[PDB]
RNA sequence: AGCAGUUGGACGUGGGUUAGUCGAUCCUAAGAGAUGGGGAAGCUCCGUUUCAAAGGCCUGAUUUUAUGCAGGCCACCAUCGAAAGGGAAUCCGGUUAAGAUUCCGGAACCUGGAUAUGGAUUCUUCACGGUAACGUAACUGAAUGUGGAGACGUCGGCGCGAGCCCUGGGAGGAGUUAUCUUUUCUUCUUAACAGCUUAUCACCCCGGAAUUGGUUUAUCCGGAGAUGGGGUCUUAUGGCUGGAAGAGGCCAGCACCUUUGCUGGCUCCGGUGCGCUUGUGACGGCCCGUGAAAAUCCACAGGAAGGAAUAGUUUUCAUGCCAGGUCGUACUGAUAACCGCAGCAGGUCUCCAAGGUGAACAGCCUCUAGUUGAUAGAAUAAUGUAGAUAAGGGAAGUCGGCAAAAUAGAUCCGUAACUUCGGGAUAAGGAUUGGCUCUAAGGGUCGGGUACGAUCAACUUAGAACUGGUACGGACAAGGGGAAUC
RNA sequence: AACUCUGGUGGAGGCUCGUAGCGGUUCUGACGUGCAAAUCGAUCGUCGAAUUUGGGUAUAGGGGCGAAAGACUAAUCGAAC
């Protein structure tokens, strides 16, 4: 029941937190998720042909 | 960004050890961690491998060198002197 | 969670005392003493792990057949097909430069 | 120690076979003076020191 | 334990002059799309390994269980 | 009344070298007919790190002249030698960096290293990292060679003693500060138990000549005679002068 | 057994420890130590390959053979030293009052030896295919040499696997049921070994790259040949099968001093993840630190030697046959089996490790398991010991803020002097924090003409309304700070 | 123009807060014919390395060993038993 409440978003306010933000979920983990998402989308687009390799190589380093 | 103004690699030492000592070690920890160009394959892939050993990651070739640089000035002078004496002896 | 014990009288977490929890057909978790992982045979020239040869602990090579321990080329389970290629190229070229050096030296000693 | 030597187990076997009281018929012998086993050992009282 | 996928290799294996015993084990199994059927494992006890021939058709199982040698002790179940 | 710490180092109980990880005695090749009459080619197969040594070691493989096998020697690598380099050792060797040739068969001003004191003792002088011996003389009528050692000392060696051309690798090692007792700990942990050093003035009078007193001072003169005995020589032994090197 | 005692680690009498596979045994480490030799009045000391005449391995496979009355080869030079290092090989299920990786049943594997059959190779005598990386059931190989494995630091993040955890459907059993709950708990397992498949890395073939491209979380790589298209390999690891359902587990019905059982059913299909523990892979950081040795096993180079009929030899291919000794093995491993004079709040090395809260292996509560042991009863004086609270004052107490109190988590704001420019810094200082109902962002897989949707799932963040005796890090847990001097 | 700045990434340090661990500051708390010939409670220092530790081994008494207190060398140390 408490887990379903947490999935609905309750019990997660400011006074229900004892660890830091980087302790609760690391910024490195968030970055790794983001960078893998952007690289997956870029490789999917380049192999699908909707961007070429010259646009892909700009967007890879800009991402 | 520019994380540190002047300590560079010696920001790991914190406030300790003295500023002159941290400068003196900074000028050699840059030197011993720099990538050097190989005299055999031309790529900048030479790293230090327990001071005096300088190994190229391409072509796997290892050269003896100085403790923090590949070629000390004394060794380059020795190389020039031995080249001069060999050219004088064999000619 | 069921908790397991060492099966041998060594109680320490040494390199030869690694275990792995496995579930048995009786339904219970039991420790299983895993042996050490084998190392690939390396080349005697470049030290890179060489192909076609099985990765066994050293006395397990006495058990397997000759095919698993070598490759059908010269320097089979000793060298790694580019070292052999370099040895062949060097053996050909230096033993031709020796003939070239022999006739050049014979020419220079026969001129004067 | 659960991984003994045979010398230790031999002395332990001798100690086991000696860990007995006096035989009662010895007290009935002619001119008997032995009253009890005076070399009696227990694991809780005196360690046998290998 | 080794599994045989061959019938003739199994049949020459039953006459190897070291094999004394075999087993016929009847499994009540299910195929793909879940219809009940009768799997039959013929297990020859060699002197080093136990060889299992798994037959999923009862007609072939009935054929080989009669083609078994008569001098060989066959256990059932 | 007590045997003091410098006296305790000669019994060699805890003060022995820590020689588990060391590659071997880094010596020259033994003086044979090939090295004495012509040259012999070896091959550098590894430049490895010696433990407790500031300089790398070149594992140079030669061919045994009399038996078909390979003889592996452990040289101290001069600065510039590489793996796969042919090292030519002997009297008829050429003047290249890494070659091992006698001091008679080199020109004046030649810079050698791992150079012998007597012909055949397989390397004695200029073996630490960055060090070298300059060849300042020859005396062919008495088969001698005047050299300048790393300490500035002029020494007269036989002209048949060998040396390896170049400077010993690993130069400039002492120019970096250790910065911490951890780095000094791991330095001396693979050499020997000569660290940390308690000062003798901090000791008790039974432990040291300098110990004792209500103030930490030395008391008598620190300059001790050369003819003083074991136990008194705790200070500046046989000092010619003291104080800073200024005039 | 500092009370007791019918109990006991006690007293009396017995029973109990099963191994080719677990260890020792073997190897070497730091080191100990004979011999030769030297010293010493000597007990003995040095040294460990020395300044020694230090020696044993196969004969080309065989009848003048207990194999020599022959060559040929090896130049090393005791031994001890690890029940945590190196190491040939065993697992599941059952079993005892007490033993089990040791017994029993089934299924293996290793080493040593003998040795037959099938296959293979052979009139091109010692195989063939692939361009190649390499493949195979095999597919001669002495001296000698070379090489590999054994064989190796530590930290960091990332990837994969296992076990656990969480969880959906279904097939059982148990609980709750005034009301509610398609509900709460529980079973749903698969060993060593074997076959076939299975990969990061690495390598090969084609091709020839600037409009530089590929690519990692971490920026390395490419004319010394990238991307790309094909392949080759190691088999950590996973999957399918054999083991193997016949075992184990959960049930049901019948038997009901039944010998003490019988019969039947089910044991199925998934999901998830910055989870935990662990193994591992490719990397990266560090070092004036570069992180054992030997036994042992294998391969290669070499070509000494040996040998061709319907299979001459040889078989590292398969199947067969025999053997595996000695010692240890019970139990405690500690608030009672060890040391501390003892049944002592002390000390003593290590493996496994569930749910919630939470950052957490913290504290607090529970499941499996274990314990409920420590002289007890009554009463509630002073003085204690341990824990608290206290009006007003707030260090006036004291040598001295000793002791206590205050502060404390997280989010946002704000932060001085000085500085070696790294810090100081959680400076100082200040707001917010519950519950409930919502909102909005942050993903994975699924298609195109030779602009967009199904579908699945996790918890992070930010905001809003409402709400309450303005409570909310509601227990626990949890910095007092500042100015200075030596 | 030499070159500056910003946001990320990354994960260094004999860095910090803090478990286990290792110590042992203060109470000069408890006990002080003790649980204990050095313990107990709170409070503390430190907690990834000059770390902590088992086993093996070496050093032996006018000797050892000592990051030094005359410390430690089997409840024995300004010379053990
Ligand atoms: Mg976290
Ligand atoms: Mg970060
Ligand atoms: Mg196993
Ligand atoms: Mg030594
Ligand atoms: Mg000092
Ligand atoms: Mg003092
Ligand atoms: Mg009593
Ligand atoms: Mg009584
Ligand atoms: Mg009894
Ligand atoms: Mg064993
Ligand atoms: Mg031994
Ligand atoms: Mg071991
Ligand atoms: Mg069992
Ligand atoms: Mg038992
Ligand atoms: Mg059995
Ligand atoms: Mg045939
Ligand atoms: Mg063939
Ligand atoms: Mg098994
Ligand atoms: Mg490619
Ligand atoms: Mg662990
Ligand atoms: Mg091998
Ligand atoms: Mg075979
Ligand atoms: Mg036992
Ligand atoms: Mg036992
Ligand atoms: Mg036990
Ligand atoms: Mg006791
Ligand atoms: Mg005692
Ligand atoms: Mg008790
Ligand atoms: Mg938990
Ligand atoms: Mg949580
Ligand atoms: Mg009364
Ligand atoms: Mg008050
Ligand atoms: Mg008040
Ligand atoms: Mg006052
Ligand atoms: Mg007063
Ligand atoms: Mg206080
Ligand atoms: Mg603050
Ligand atoms: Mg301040
Ligand atoms: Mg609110
Ligand atoms: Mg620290
Ligand atoms: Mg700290
Ligand atoms: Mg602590
Ligand atoms: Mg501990
Ligand atoms: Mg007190
Ligand atoms: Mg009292
Ligand atoms: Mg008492
Ligand atoms: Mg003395
Ligand atoms: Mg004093
Ligand atoms: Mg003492």
């Amino acid at each position: 029941a408490h887990a379903q409440s947490k999935r609905e978003g309750r019990h997660s306010g400011y006074g229900k937190r004892k660890g830091t933000r980087e302790a609760r979920l690391p910024s490195q983990v968030v970055w790794i998720r983001r960078l893998r998402v952007l690289r997956r989308l870029l490789a999917k687009y380049r192999d699908a042909g909707k961007i070429d390799k010259h646009l892909y190589h700009v967007l890879y380093k800009e991402s | 960004a520019k994380r540190t103004k002047k300590v560079g690699i010696t920001g790991k030492y914190g406030v300790r050890y003295g500023s002159s000592l941290r400068r003196q070690v900074k000028k050699l920890e840059i030197q011993q961690h720099a990538r050097y160009d190989c005299s055999f394959c031309g790529k900048k892939t030479v790293k230090r491998g327990a001071a005096g050993i300088w190994t190229c990651s391409c072509c796997k070739k290892t050269v003896a060198g100085g403790a923090y640089t590949v070629s000390t000035a004394a060794a380059a002078t020795v190389r020039s002197t031995i080249r001069r004496l060999r050219e004088m002896v064999e000619a | 969670a069921q908790r397991v014990t060492f099966r041998r009288r060594n109680p320490y977490n040494t390199r030869s005392n690694k275990i792995k929890v496995v579930k048995t057909p009786g339904g219970i978790l039991r420790a299983q003493h895993v042996k050490k992982l084998a190392t690939r045979p390396k080349c005697g020239d470049c030290g890179s792990a060489l192909q076609g040869i099985s990765t066994l602990r050293p006395r397990q090579y006495a058990t397997v057949s000759k095919t698993h321990k070598t490759v059908s080329r010269a320097y089979g389970g000793s060298r790694c097909a580019n070292c052999v290629k370099e040895r062949i190229i060097r053996a050909f070229l230096i033993e031709e430069q020796k003939i070239v050096k022999k006739v050049v030296k014979e020419q220079t000693e026969a001129a004067k | 120690a659960a991984q003994k030597s045979f010398r230790i187990k031999q002395k332990m076997a001798k100690a086991k076979k000696q860990n007995r009281p006096l035989p009662q018929w010895i007290r009935l012998r002619t001119n008997n003076t032995i009253r009890y086993n005076a070399k009696r050992r227990n694991w809780r009282r005196t360690k046998m020191n290998i | 334990a080794r599994e045989i996928t061959d019938i003739k290799q199994f049949l020459e294996l039953t006459r190897r002059a070291d094999v004394k015993t075999a087993t016929v084990k009847i499994n009540k199994k299910l195929n793909k799309a879940g219809k009940p059927f009768r799997q039959t494992k013929f297990k020859v006890r060699g002197s080093s390994s136990l060889y299992t021939l798994v037959i999923n058709d009862a007609g072939k199982a009935k054929k080989l269980i009669q083609s078994l040698p008569p001098t060989l002790k066959v256990n059932r179940l | 009344g007590r045997v003091i710490r410098n006296q305790r180092k000669g019994a060699g109980s805890i003060f022995t070298s820590h020689t588990r990880l060391r590659q071997g005695a880094a010596k020259l090749r033994t003086l044979d007919y090939a090295e004495r009459h012509g040259y012999i080619r070896g091959i550098v197969k590894q430049i490895v790190h010696d433990s407790g040594r500031g300089a790398p070691l070149a594992k140079v493989v030669f061919r045994d002249p009399y038996k078909y096998r390979l003889r592996e020697e452990i040289f101290i690598a001069n600065e510039g030698v590489h793996t796969g380099q042919f090292i030519y050792a002997g009297k008829k060797a050429s003047l290249n960096v890494g070659n091992v040739l006698p001091l008679g068969s080199v020109p004046e001003g030649t810079i050698v290293s791992n150079v012998e004191e007597k012909p055949g003792d397989r390397g004695a002088l200029a073996r630490a990292s960055g060090n070298y011996v300059i060849i300042i003389g020859h005396n062919p009528d008495e088969n001698k060679t005047r050299v300048r050692l790393p300490s500035g000392a002029k020494k007269v060696i036989s002209s048949d003693a060998r040396g390896v051309i170049g400077v010993i690798a690993g130069g400039g090692r002492v120019d970096k500060p250790l910065l911490k007792a951890g780095r000094a700990f791991h330095k001396y942990r693979l050499k020997r138990n000569s660290w940390p050093k308690t000062r003798g003035v901090a000791m008790n009078p039974v432990d040291h000549p300098h110990g004792g007193g209500n103030h930490q001072h030395i008391g008598k003169a620190s300059t001790i005679s050369r003819g003083a005995v074991s136990g008194q020589k705790a200070g500046l032994i046989a000092a010619r002068r003291t104080g800073l090197l200024r005039g």
